[PDB]
RNA sequence: GCUCAUUAAAUCAGUUAUCGUUUAUUUGAUAGUCAUGGUAUAACUGUGGUAAUUCUAGAGCUAAAAUCUCGACCCUUUGGAAGAGAUGUAUUUAUUAGAUCAAUGUCUUCGGACUCUUUGAUGAAUAACUUUUCGAAUCGCAUGGCCUUGUGCUGGCGAUGGUUCAUUCAAAUUUCUGCCCUAUCAACUUUCGAUGGUAGGAUAGUGGCCUACCAUGGUUUCAACGGGUAACGGGGAAUAAGGGUUCGAUUCCGGAGAGGGAGCCUGAGAAACGG
């Protein structure tokens, strides 16, 4: 419970730091490659 | 049970119907007839199931435990027998053909794009024939072009435009896969956009636009089509 | 029990009613869900498994726009005065699409004073709508189909939209 | 004039008249894109989309308002008779108020989310 | 009632119902429906709705005003974590606008009673209650958010009492500045909250200036409000507001727009003007931020102050006008229109009237003449013409600077297209000739421009133009007067654009022949080449102008001019290398007998003369077939680069123009006929 | 699943589009702005009735925020650093959009002015609401960063839960073609709209499908409409029959219904013989 509230608050920010950084990661791949065109 | 399965009439009354998946059902193929009926590799469906559960085979980089996964054009099949790697290919004589590929050409897969559309939050995407969706594509690709997929990510390594002069394999229609794969393109009444193909035996014959499969260049194409 | 099926009709030649099927679940021509004004009532209708249509049976307010500045507030309904495709629909006071219905757009006036600060002669708009802010009975159409939306939406009529419609009023 | 009914019409367009490119090698006449008729069922500056099947044929009837009848025909080869025999099947198509279409008048037609139970095609180019 | 708990709200509603009041007993259903969260929007639309059904009485709503406001503020004080709670907050903001004016003052004082502003009002500017509690910050943020909600609903109706609304907002603004002054690096959450408090307070203050305008007399507390502005913001205000038009910048811009608050900027000791000018003079400023400064100076110019230090504000604007000369070149269409209008307003005031100011204005007019007015509107071109006329109205005149200005004016007169703007430019040149000392050719060109403008005004001056053309034919205008002939070249090009029977075209050819004879008489390598280069610049563009035009009279006049110019001048080495030359049946026979059959190198002379006639024959049947044979002779008489340019012109016209594709291909095949013959000869 | 049923482009075979639609299931992408204060339903005994049902009533007890032309810039790009930057979809209507350059050029006064098929790169979002979402509900492993030394703010894989698109089997209409004797039936359709226009309702959706008000039209001697078919006959539907002349055999096949009309019901499936 308290241990489960540890893993809940850990994972809720873990996919936040994973996906939304990856959201900007291929966004900058678009930005570098649009400058190529 | 049609003839592109390349299965004998003996040993089976009800052919295994393919399940729902990333391909049209007519050129679909379950992995059970790929192993125990064309590779002659298993003997019963129960060990075909045991092949899938013990995860020594995989398709397109995913383990994909299903008896009736439909298999499309030149899918990458990964097996663990002397680290061998397999790819399908189409034959002129109305059948299927799988052959050994090494791992460098197994890393990519050259696939035709189906449609292109601007998506959510203003981003563009593109879809292929195998259901794989690639976003932020090349803006210079059009309908009936092709793309290489990474097999680790879904992005682009290589791409060529549809044109008149380069190797554009044929798939579907009254014909099914003649080697030589190019003359040119023109229009027609009713739609049904005319694509002509000239073989190595130098005969020209017309097809449709949905059968476009740009496989490479004269000399070197990107696919490892074997020797007959 | 209404039919939306295509084979009930006559052919281009006028073929004589070949009588192939009877009615199934798929061509279920639903009832005409005519509404009225009053306290808001909602019906949820399940079609095609997971599509939830919203039948608006009674409705009292709507989201009507004013295109000259592009704004829309919530306005209390008053009553329909004209419909193009029907006349007894007006006497029934049932609000379908494109029906010309009165409102008392007091918060439109309240927004106008909160954006300009000048009274309405008791940057500018044309004179034919100054005839009825004093009356407080502003005309508006219906934009969305209320029978499946479960919502009432429209816009205020604008310039020539009056000058063609009070011509059709009289 | 254009206003001839009990309701004003204007397409929502998903410049005051949004040009829409057909594809399939087509371009608007200048009368259509600077017209005044609204006509949301017309394939240009309207919600309907032109795509798919195309056909060309000769107008045979233009007697009434905003749809016309096209005679398309072929010297149809009956195999047992070894004879090309002309057969016409006059299909009715919609006509937009951008092309002053009379009988004769070779044109091109294509499918336009078919309108009323026999109108399956729509004019896109005159000649 | 002020608590955010719903059970406390229901307990207070039971306390309100227990109070002896018959109107509240009549409105007991209204209190229960407002307490019910499921009927929260329904109670506003029925019980709280005025000018409709189920409205309260006049005496009943006046007595129950504080109870209704405390319930509404308690609904507002609930946190909007949920979407329904956020929609309840928006409905609470919307329902407050239709109650009353004094009830809105009571609800604002109720929010002010929740906060604390007596200690800050008692002190001059110090935060005496030095408590940096986040709860004190959150209470100030809630009152700021409620005021922002109130300003959003009632943007021209939200009244503001000075002691109630303005004093607590200033106290919240001063607390945020005191929090930022005490902002250590440890309390990151408190520093971030005060930053949002400063951002919300500045937007609320900008909205308050936007809401009041000329309504609320804000001049009573304007001294303390600007004291809060000068301390927290004006430390590095010019060094900060440079990304876009800032909240303090828009507050200064609205203070610039309002004449009463313009005196409030004048109440400050020119600190706002010095900050605005230095932000305008920033090294890496943005165009959108600078554009607000230009509009603010235009409002200051259009509305001069009738008070103290107004000339000091005018002198600060004139010093900003000195910085505005290096500006207006690092910037859309509206920015060009605003920069032109600000320069026109500065010239209308005439504050920069010094000789060194006019020297910088001459440099500014040099950059203005450098900027071509093709993209700009004709009114902006007329405004630039009026601004230069204002500089011409100033007596600051030179010789070398006037000569560079006359060269730009002659380029402007040749490129002039508007009838009114060319009339103003000719009047500007008439003013320029009178203003610039030792400008007699400018005065002569002013007489030439006056006859040109009178010819545009009426057709009777066409005989006066012909007499002036006869006078210039009798001239006498040598290479020294080629600057006057440059205005004559612009006038001839203006006549070339028109169709006045080519009388000026033949007279300018006679004037060029007289000028070439004087240039041939003057054997100096500088002045004769300068007249030749002026002739080469004015004829070769006119040859290309005559190439595109269908005026055969212009082409025949150019043919007679080029016959005499090749015979007399013949100066260039490239012209000497190309000097291999000197109805339809006569044109075909002359083309076959020309030097194209006698030369293989003269590409430039053949292309500049015969290719326009070949294109004219391409548009006009037998002549086109004869031109194709003439093109083949010209292709054998051309160079490698010129043949590729003609082929690229032929190939691109074949793809684009569907007029004559086969004729262009036949011309390409005739061009390929000499190319294949030369390729086999090389092989 | 069972028995009775032939209407001759009718089913059916497909040449095709569904940017006009639906989709549980198949894949591929896909977000963010008090360790239950709280209701859990859950059963149980304990007497009864009724001829009688899986008939039944009543009683008690279960520091939730990162991003920026980025910047005043400094002192280096390992950079950091003032702060007008503001940053959830779902429905459901509106308002605003969704070119020129470095030129392999002619030409130049040998700088570089005349800069798309003259190197080459190609333009043509939101203000409101609704009977939103509360914006990882779970889980197996690990037993970490370091003092906030507390049963701590912690993550490496979290397999798997959701949101919206494309694909997929599922059909819905529909494009054309593929059939039999016939003109000793020449006109038929409005004699259930017959043909279009627009609007509205309904539909998952185009739709005369239906309704409203208009205009009167549409298909034909190239045969519209009409008489014949155990259409147990057709369909390459299907291997073959290693010679039973052309098939011995394989299957699709024409529908309605669960005593009979009438209406309703849930499911991505259906007017169910599982109400």
């Amino acid at each position: 419970r308290l241990q489960r509230k540890r893993h809940q608050r850990a994972l809720k920010v873990r996919n936040a730091q994973a996906q939304r950084e990856a959201a900007a990661e291929y966004a900058q791949l678009l930005a570098k490659r649009l400058s190529e065109r | 049970a049609p003839h592109h399965w390349l299965l004998d009439k003996l040993s089976g009354c009800y052919a295994p119907r393919p399940s729902a998946g990333p391909h049209k059902l007519r050129e679909s193929l379950p992995l059970i007839v790929f192993l125990r009926n064309r590779l002659k590799y298993a003997l019963n469906g129960r060990e075909v199931k045991a092949i899938l559960m013990q995860r020594h085979v995989k398709v397109d980089g995913k383990v994909r435990t299903d008896t009736t996964y439909p298999a499309g054009f030149m899918d990458v099949i990964t097996l663990d027998a002397t680290n061998e790697n397999f790819r399908l290919v189409y034959d002129v004589k109305g059948r299927f053909a799988v052959h050994r590929i090494t791992d460098e050409e197994a890393s990519y897969k050259l696939g035709k794009v189906k449609k292109v559309q601007l998506g959510k939050k203003g981003v563009p995407y593109v879809v292929t024939h195998d259901g794989r969706t690639i976003r932020y594509p090349d803006p210079n690709i059009k309908v009936n072009d092709t793309v290489k997929i990474d097999l680790a990510s879904g992005k682009i390594t290589d791409f060529i435009k549809f044109d008149a002069g380069k190797l554009v394999y044929v798939t579907g229609g009254r014909n099914l896969g003649r080697i030589g794969t190019i003359v040119h393109k023109e229009r027609h009444d009713g739609g049904f956009d005319l694509v002509h193909i000239k073989d190595s035996l130098d005969n020209t014959f017309v097809t449709r636009l949905n059968n476009v499969f740009v496989i490479g260049e004269q000399g070197k194409p990107y696919i490892s089509l074997p020797k007959g | 029990g209404i039919s939306r099926d295509s084979r009930h009709k006559r052919s281009a030649t006028g073929a004589k009613r070949a009588q192939f099927r009877k009615k199934r679940k798929f061509e279920l021509g639903r009832q005409p869900a005519n509404t009225k004004i009053g306290a808001k009532r909602i019906h949820s209708v399940r079609t095609r498994g997971g599509n939830k249509k919203y039948r608006a049976l009674r409705i009292e307010t709507g989201n009507f726009s004013w295109a000259s500045e592009g704004i829309s507030k919530k306005t209390r309904i008053a009553g329909v005065v004209y419909h193009p495709s029907n006349n007894e629909l007006v006497r029934t006071n049932t609000l379908t699409k494109a029906a010309i219905v009165q409102i008392d757009a007091t918060p439109f006036r309240q927004w106008f004073e909160a954006h300009y600060g000048q009274t309405l002669g008791k940057a500018k708009i044309e004179s034919s709508v100054e005839s009825q802010f004093s009356a407080g009975r502003l005309y508006a159409c219906i934009s969305s189909r209320p029978g499946q939306s479960g919502r009432c939406d429209g816009y205020i009529l604008e310039g020539e939209e009056l000058a063609f419609y009070l011509r059709r009023l009289t | 004039t254009v206003q001839s009914e009990r309701a004003f019409q204007k397409q929502p367009h998903i410049t005051k008249r949004w040009y829409k490119n057909a594809g399939l090698g087509f371009k608007t006449p200048k009368t259509a894109i600077e017209g005044s008729y609204i006509d949301k069922k017309c394939p240009f500056t309207g919600l309907v989309s032109i795509r798919g099947k195309i056909l060309t044929g000769t107008v045979v009837s233009t007697k009434m308002h905003r749809t016309i009848v096209i005679r398309r025909a072929y010297l149809h080869y009956i195999p047992k008779y070894n004879r090309y025999e002309k057969r016409h099947k006059n299909v009715p198509v919609h006509v937009s108020p951008a092309f002053r279409v009379q009988v004769g008048d070779i044109v091109t037609v294509g499918q336009c989310r078919p309108i009323s139970k026999t109108v399956r095609f729509n004019v896109v180019k005159v000649s | 009632l002020g608590s955010r708990n719903t059970d406390v709200q229901k307990l207070a509603l039971d306390a309100l119902l227990a109070y002896k009041n018959p109107t509240l007993n009549k409105y007991r259903d209204n209190l229960k429906n407002l307490l019910d969260d499921t009927l929260f929007k329904d109670e506003i639309t029925t019980f709280l709705t005025e000018n409709g059904s189920q409205s309260i009485k006049a005496e009943d709503e006046k007595v129950v005003m504080p109870y209704v406001l405390r319930i509404f503020f308690g609904r507002a004080q609930v946190p909007p974590t949920s979407g329904q709670k956020r929609s309840r907050k928006i409905a609470v903001i919307s329902v407050l606008p239709n109650f009353k004016k004094p009830y809105i003052n009571d609800f604002l004082s109720l929010a002010s009673e929740r906060l604390d502003y007596n200690y800050f009002f008692g002190n001059s500017h110090q935060i005496n209650s030095s408590k940096a509690t986040l709860k004190t910050i959150r209470r100030m943020t809630g009152f700021v958010n409620i005021v922002n909600s109130t300003l959003s609903v009632l943007r021209t109706n939200f009244p503001l009492h000075t002691n109630s609304v303005l004093q607590p907002l200033i106290y919240s603004i001063a607390m945020a500045y005191y929090v930022l002054d005490t902002e250590s690096t440890e309390e990151v959450h408190l520093r971030k909250m005060a930053s949002n408090l400063r951002q919300q307070g500045l937007k609320c203050l900008s909205s308050v200036f936007e809401f009041v305008g000329n309504t609320f007399d804000w001049s009573t507390s304007m001294e303390d409000i600007y004291a809060v502005v000068v301390k927290p913001r004006i430390s590095h205000f010019s060094d900060e507001n440079l990304q876009q038009p800032s909240s303090l910048l828009r507050l200064f811009l609205y203070w610039a727009h309002n004449p009463s608050l313009y005196q409030f900027l004048y109440y400050d000791e020119f600190a706002t003007a010095t900050a605005l000018m230095d932000t305008i003079s920033n090294q890496h400023v943005k165009e959108a931020v600078i554009g607000p400064i230009i509009e603010a100076a235009d409002s200051i110019i259009r509305n001069p102050v009738n008070d103290d230090h107004y000339v000091d504000l005018v002198t600060l604007i004139c010093t900003s006008c000195l910085k505005i000369l290096p500006s207006l070149y690092v910037k859309d269409s509206n920015s060009i229109s605003t920069f032109l209008n600000l320069l026109v307003s500065i010239t209308e005031m005439g504050f920069i009237q010094d000789d060194h100011v006019r020297s910088r204005l001459i440099s500014s007019l040099i950059s203005i003449l450098k900027g071509k007015l093709k993209k700009l509107q004709e009114n902006d071109t007329q405004k630039i013409l009026k601004i230069l006329k204002l500089i011409v109205f100033n007596y600051n005149c030179s010789w070398s600077d006037i000569e560079e200005l006359y060269t730009t004016i002659s380029s402007l007169f040749k490129t002039f297209d508007e009838r009114n703007l060319r009339v103003s430019l000719t009047e500007l040149f008439i003013e320029l000739g009178r203003k610039v000392p030792e400008l007699e050719s400018i005065s002569k060109l002013v007489a030439d421009l006056n006859s040109y403008s009178s010819s545009r005004m009426h057709e009777y001056d066409f005989p006066r133009i012909l007499s002036t053309f006869k006078g210039l034919i009798e001239d006498g205008y040598k290479s020294y007067s080629e600057l006057e002939w440059l205005p004559l070249l612009f006038t001839f090009l203006h006549f070339i654009n028109n169709k006045e029977e080519l009388a000026l075209r033949t007279n300018a050819s006679h004037a060029i022949m007289k000028f070439i004879d004087f240039i041939n008489e003057k054997p100096n390598l500088n002045e004769a080449s300068k007249s030749i280069s002026m002739l080469k610049d004015i004829l070769l563009p006119n040859i290309r102008i005559g190439l595109r035009d269908s005026l055969e009279e212009v082409q025949s006049e150019y043919v007679s001019v080029l016959s005499y110019m090749v015979k007399n001048t013949k100066y260039f080495t490239d012209f000497e290398d190309m000097a291999i030359l000197l109805q339809l049946h006569r044109r075909q026979r002359a083309i076959k007998r020309l030097g194209e059959h006698a030369h293989q190198l003269k590409d430039n002379s053949i292309s500049h003369y015969l290719i326009p006639m070949i294109e004219h024959y391409v548009f006009s049947r037998n002549i086109g077939n004869e031109t194709q044979i003439a093109i083949g002779g010209l292709a054998q008489h051309m160079s490698w680069n010129q043949y590729k340019a003609l082929l690229r012109r032929y190939i691109s016209m074949l793809k684009t123009k569907p007029n004559q594709m086969k004729q262009a291909v036949q011309l390409i095949v005739q061009l390929s006929v000499p190319l294949r013959e030369t390729l086999r000869i090389v092989r």
